[PDB]
RNA sequence: UGAAAUUCUUGGAUUUAUUGAAGACUAACUACUGCGAAAGCAUUUGCCAAGGACGUUUUCAUUAAUCAAGAACGAAAGUUAGGGGAUCGAAGAUGAUCAGAUACCGUCGUAGUCUUAACCAUAAACUAUGCCGACUAGGGAUCGGGUGGUGUUUUUUUAAUGAC
RNA sequence: CGUCGCUAGUACCGGAACUAAAAGUUCCGUAGGUGAACCUGCGGAAGGAUCAUUAAAG
């Protein structure tokens, strides 16, 4: 194990969430992954380093860096902890404009369609496909297993293209039933 | 899939066919066969082709144990891949997924039927009947019209079909001219395709496009086997004498396109 | 496709056998940075051994972070390009070729509720190095400011844009390429921008985004050995 | 089958944990 | 129709086969694959 | 004692390229893609193919003499998505699993200030 | 691409790096915030004229509101004649036609997409809501101007301005 | 337990012999359409389901 450092810069809007949530962020990194943790107030970035005398898993540094990135992107902490617990979880990201060029309220309505009432549509995707979704304005992030995120993306893309939420929800119960079977 | 539920239209279609007892009718995709049984009554021999085996069996069950059973013949499989036996008349409820190839296959088949009564969607029907200067006049209308004459019998409402299709359809009659006019099919289509890239264009505008001008030049050198600017000059001339270059493709009648073809053959350039 | 069942490719029809390991014939070569930088060692490269090796070496451009060369994390977000100019005994002499920031740093600086001001200038040095500079700044809100945003009127944006432009053209013209790079590292330039633009409107995050070398003078190896000491 | 449409009290790490156990 | 008859009459005078002639169907293509070129070379070689 | 390379990773939707070169980039040290290491075109973009792709590059780099690499991840960019996919993420982890020291990680995905029209058309694509 | 084949590729494809050429277009900042009669309008700089609002103890003195007739402009698409032709792309051609969440996918691509000189004058051209004038509640944000403060910061000599 | 077949093979002069054969979304305007129960290009509309975060010159 060699001395290696990772720097993950966080945007300003995630500062306050970290400060209140950081009490639960540094423990798992320092105890389970055995990393040396700082966040630089001057650069507003999170710094992780392998301790040569203590670190044993060489992948703990990158595993921690991805975990910080997930919280940086907007995922809830417990969801971000899944990255540390697991090794086969990835973040898929894309923009609505990639699917289709929507502007003005058309763009706004598409975002509403993805979220659904009270966020109802989004959680249906999350429970059906075994993933978590962060809908940051026109930017979408999906966290989960490679197959699962692929199953999550197709549904939100369908909603972007203009498929009604009800029909999409009908597809979700079908795939959810298949998921339980396998 | 839709099914027609109006008995009057089915009876009308048979009557307009005016099948003689001597003649033999060909049916395509009879399905339920409510139209079919009437045709058997007035037809000596009926040949039926059905894509789905079960429909044919059920049709067998409708003509089951009847004197008309011996006269009726049942066939299976897509009509295209098969070679259809000779038939005097064709009246059928063809799917529109295959209407356009079907109508041409009937024309292309040697010894084609003298009259046929077929159903097409309204937009296709207008295109079949579109005449020079009409809004719906298209390349397909010019091609089919020259080979055969088509007339609109009636319009069938969507409500009559169940489940109702979103697009209405109209029964139409087509009769293939006998003898067929003596013009090569490929050459005619070659002329039509270039001139109907955009009906509202000038006929000269279609020709001056770079890509096809390569094709015409390649074709011309082949005729010599049997100077690209020279070919451009010759085309520019022959349009001027014919005067067709100024005229819109849509306005020009079938007779006008013949003046286009003959003049090109004089130059020695042949479409296809 | 990798599978044998894949339809035979045009290249696959006749295949040249791989009988030589390329790196048997390759020769390692060491790069050195100008004397303007603290850490002259910037690694090594490899080339086919001369049958020449020098021709491939010349015109080779290497990009590297400024933090490695200056040994300070303050320059982690800054990147510099160096082109090989002369070769001597496995040591590849390089000169400044260009500079730019990391994508992550740039996306950081752009934020909502504030005005992004950009200025560019095409200008030459005293050493006849024609180059293009790109400078960026952002409006900021005052300490006691209570308004959410800090947008500036288009008049100020123009009024700032002349100040950045007249400054940038001044130092470059009154400096050589080596001296110009020497200004970039402590980044004295922006501190001059901040003072000049201070009265017009408060700004933040003032940086020279990118440097391009549009043209080069006739090569002078004497001007290169002196730069390398 | 009706799919839960509200926020799952059980987190992803817990969801994958159940799949193992 | 009479003018249609005479012009049809003239067309038989100038008639030729269409096997070698490139179809107008190619107008949209604009670029040919390596396989398509080989038939054209084969066809032209057959023509001599 | 530490010779540094450049690991350029290109994570596309249908494949992932793991490319290691000298610091300049003119000289390719080893180019590997997911397609080489999988029997079906389905999993060329799969994370599994990327991991096999990454390990083979890493073993080759040790043979050459390279001991550390700087990672330049990128996506297709241009008129398409700007963020690397799971295939790129899996490859980057695999480099850590191989043992190559990672010098610096940065994303070099092409971002247009202005771009031409997309292949989708008005109604969109990616059904 | 849900799956594959047409497609390019040992004359080296894809990918890497140093460049050059062409034609479109102004990302992130970007906000139903701003301007314009509407349609519409986002790089820098210069020139040409135009305009809303504000200040005014300056000027004319009913010169005004609405508008058949009549006139200018009018998104996208569309027509004529030149230029240009990167990307995308009606039509056409062609690969595949197996599997229903991924069921319409792929390659080539004509006209067009850009521009010059004229026609065409149509949109859910929407606030599905004529124009002008008066009056009828509280609340605090934004944009432009103006007034007041013995308010903060800067001018790092003061200050005066600028920003708050 | 028998006769004649049928399938594969070997040779012989259609004919005549031999061997083997154990499985079970809704539209507007315009322009087009030759695998049209409908498709396609351009621009516009909602008469279409807003979740999370968000003072970081803090
Ligand atoms: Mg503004
Ligand atoms: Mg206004
Ligand atoms: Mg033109
Ligand atoms: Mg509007
Ligand atoms: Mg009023």
């Amino acid at each position: 194990i060699k001395f290696e450092s990772r720097k993950i810069m966080v945007p300003p809007h995630r500062m306050t969430p970290l400060r209140n949530s950081w009490t639960k962020i540094y423990p798992p990194l320092v105890e389970h992954l055995k990393l040396q943790v700082r966040m630089n107030l001057k650069t507003k970035s999170v710094e992780l380093r392998t301790n040569p005398k203590f670190t044993t898993d060489p992948g703990a540094l990158q595993k921690g860096a991805d975990f910080i990135k997930a919280f940086t992107l907007g995922f809830d902490l417990d969801d971000s902890i899944a990255l540390l617990r697991l090794d086969d979880l990835y973040i898929e990201t894309f923009e609505v404009k990639d699917v289709k060029t929507l502007t003005g309220d058309h763009l706004s309505r598409a975002i509403g369609r993805i979220a659904g009432k009270d966020g109802k549509t989004k959680f249906a995707i999350e429970n059906a496909t075994r993933t978590r979704i962060v809908l940051a304005d026109s930017k979408i992030h999906i966290l989960g297993g490679f197959t699962h995120i692929r199953m999550a993306r197709e549904s939100v893309v369908s909603l972007i293209l203009g498929s009604p939420p009800g029909k999409v929800y009908g597809n979700l119960r079908t795939v959810a039933s298949r998921l339980k079977e396998r | 899939q839709h099914i027609l539920k109006n008995p009057l239209v089915a009876q009308g279609i048979v009557d307009k066919a005016q099948i003689r007892p001597s003649d033999v009718v060909l049916e395509v995709g009879p399905g339920t066969g409510n139209l079919t049984v009437r045709i058997l009554e007035q037809a000596k021999n009926v040949v039926a082709v059905e894509m789905d085996p079960r429909m044919a069996a059920e049709l067998t069950k409708r003509v089951r144990g009847t004197p008309v059973e011996k006269k009726l013949e049942i066939m299976l499989g897509d009509f295209m891949k098969t070679e259809l036996p000779y038939f005097d008349i064709c009246i059928s409820n063809t799917p529109y997924q295959i209407s356009s190839p079907l109508v041409f296959k009937l024309i292309n088949q040697p010894r084609p039927p003298r009259v046929s009564i077929l159903m097409f969607q309204r937009e296709f029907a207008l295109r079949l009947l579109a005449r020079p200067g009409d809004s719906l006049y298209c390349r397909l209308s010019a091609n089919v019209q020259m080979w055969a004459n088509v007339t609109h019998i009636m319009k069938v409402g969507k409500n009559n079909f169940r489940p109702p299709p979103q697009v209405e359809s109209s029964v139409v009659r087509l009769e293939i001219k006998n003898p067929r006019p003596q013009v090569d099919y490929n050459e005619w289509d070659g002329l039509l395709r270039i001139v109907f890239v955009r009906k509202n264009r000038t006929i000269s505008a279609g020709f001056k496009s770079t890509t096809v001008m390569d094709i015409l030049e390649k074709n011309y050198k082949t005729f010599l086997a049997m100077m690209h600017d020279v070919v451009k000059e010759k085309i520019d001339t022959v349009l001027k004498e014919t005067d067709l270059g100024d005229k819109r493709a849509g306005k020009c009648d079938q007779n006008d396109f013949l003046r286009l073809l003959y003049a090109f053959h004089q130059v020695g350039i042949h479409f296809s | 496709a990798v599978g044998k069942n894949k339809r035979l490719s045009k290249g696959k029809k006749g295949q040249k056998k791989r009988v030589v390991d390329p790196f048997t014939r390759k020769e390692w070569f060491d790069i050195k940075a100008p004397s303007t930088f603290e850490n002259r060692n910037v690694g090594k490269t490899l080339v086919n051994k001369s049958t020449s090796a020098s021709d491939a070496l010349k015109g080779r451009v290497v990009e590297v972070c400024l933090a490695d060369l200056q040994g300070s994390e303050d320059h982690s977000f800054r990147k510099i390009k160096l082109r090989v100019d002369e070769v001597q005994g496995k040591n590849l002499l390089t000169n400044f070729h260009g500079m730019d920031f990391t994508t992550d740093k740039l996306r950081s600086m752009v934020r909502k509720w504030q005005t992004l001001i950009e200025a560019n200038v095409t200008v030459k040095t005293s050493d006849d190095y024609v180059l293009r500079i790109f400078a960026i700044a952002f409006t900021r809100k005052q300490a006691n400011q209570v308004k959410r945003h800090s947008y500036a009127q288009s008049s100020h944006i123009r009024a700032i844009r002349k100040v950045i432009s007249e400054i940038l053209t001044k130092e470059v013209q009154g400096s050589t390429l080596a001296q110009l790079t020497s200004k970039l590292i402590p980044e004295v330039i922006n501190k001059e921008i901040e003072n000049a633009t201070k009265d017009i409107f408060p700004l933040q995050n003032i940086h020279v985004r990118k440097v391009k070398l549009l043209k080069q003078p006739k090569f002078d190896v004497g001007a290169l050995m002196a730069l390398h000491g | 089958f009706e799919l839960s449409d509200v926020k799952s009290s059980k987190s992803l790490a817990e969801i994958y944990e159940d799949d193992y156990t | 129709r009479e003018e249609r008859k005479t012009i049809i009459g003239k067309l038989q005078d100038y008639k030729i086969d269409t096997s070698l002639l490139t179809s107008s169907k190619r107008l949209g293509e604009g670029r040919q694959t390596k396989k398509e070129e080989f038939k054209e070379a084969l066809s032209l070689e057959r023509q001599g | 004692s530490q010779v540094f390379g450049v690991a350029r990773i290109y994570a596309s939707f249908n494949d992932t390229f793991v490319h290691v070169t000298d610091l300049s980039g003119k000289e390719t040290i080893a180019r590997v893609t997911g397609g080489m290491k999988v029997k079906a075109d389905r999993d060329e973009s799969s994370p599994y193919a990327a991991m096999l792709a990454a390990q083979d590059v890493a073993a080759k780099c040790k043979e050459v003499g390279i001991t550390a690499v700087h990672v330049k991840i990128r996506a297709t960019g241009g008129t398409r998505t700007k963020t690397p996919g799971p295939g790129g993420q899996a490859a980057l982890r695999a480099l850590a699993r191989s043992g190559l020291r990672i010098g610096r990680i940065e994303d070099v995905t092409p971002v247009p200030s202005d771009s031409t029209r997309k292949k989708g058309g008005r109604r969109g694509r990616r059904l």
